[PDB]
């Protein structure tokens, strides 16, 4: 894993409430190949890491109960093979006005090169 | 129907730093229009006080939500009511300064 220059290494995106891609931020492209176009209303589980989709599930299901939370390490699968190690700061942004859950805001940050 | 919404970066002064292309859609900018300025000075004169705390307020809050309803003026001159949530990062292994996240819809006035 690779710590340092993070802030070189960090996309921002957005998702629906069951786990879809709504919005992502071009920088994905440098870093892992995809289009961020590409990726809109696809699962998350289309690009876990097999090893990785169980905890995600569980992280996912903490980050709702406590509004933001870290996700902990995981592995995306790259667009062209591979994969890279990257860890989420996830953030529920609810409604004000009857507190329904609206939408997840992520910061994403790339922790290594692409892996096989 | 999905709402209209951006996301935005901004320093902690409250300038724009990185503008989602769907700015375009919500507010009528192009995001090179709204890189470097601040976004006090596209809110309403009553708002700008409530801005300027709401954004103070979300750097104390350390990373934890702070929502904002505003008026913001359109590239149409028009004034549209703007829901900003927004929160704070910085990244955990050093200590470079925190920055600001926002998500902007356009929302109704009314009850
Ligand atoms: Br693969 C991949 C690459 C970048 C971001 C994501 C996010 C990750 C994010 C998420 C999942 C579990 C915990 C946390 Br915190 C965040 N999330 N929530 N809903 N959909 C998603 N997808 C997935």
């Amino acid at each position: 894993g690779e710590f340092k220059g993070l802030d070189s290494k960090t996309f921002l995106s957005e998702h629906s409430m069951d786990m879809k891609f709504t919005y992502c931020d071009d920088r994905i492209t440098e870093l892992i190949g995809y289009h961020p176009e590409e990726l809109l209303g696809r699962s998350a589980y289309e690009f876990y890491h097999a090893l990785d989709s169980e905890n995600m599930t569980k992280s996912h299901q903490n980050l709702c109960t406590k509004g933001q939370v870290v996700s902990g390490q995981y592995r995306m699968l790259a667009k062209h093979g591979g994969y890279v190690w990257l860890e989420t700061q996830g953030t529920v942004i609810y409604n004000p006005r009857n507190l329904q859950p609206q939408c997840i805001m992520c910061v994403n940050y790339v922790l290594s090169e692409i892996e096989k | 129907c999905q709402p209209t919404r951006f996301i935005s970066r901004h320093n902690i002064e409250g300038i724009f730093t990185f503008v989602d292309h769907r700015c375009v859609a919500t507010v009528g900018y192009q995001p090179q229009e709204l890189l470097g300025k601040n976004i006090v000075e596209f809110c309403h004169p009553e708002d700008q006080q409530l801005l300027r705390d709401s954004f103070q307020q979300v750097v104390k809050l350390k990373g934890q939500v702070l929502s904002v309803m505003f008026r913001f003026r359109s590239k149409n001159q028009e004034w549209l009511w703007m829901r900003t949530s927004s929160f704070t990062f910085q990244n955990p292994y050093s200590d470079e300064i925190e920055y600001i996240i926002c998500t902007n819809t356009n929302v109704k006035n009314s009850s």
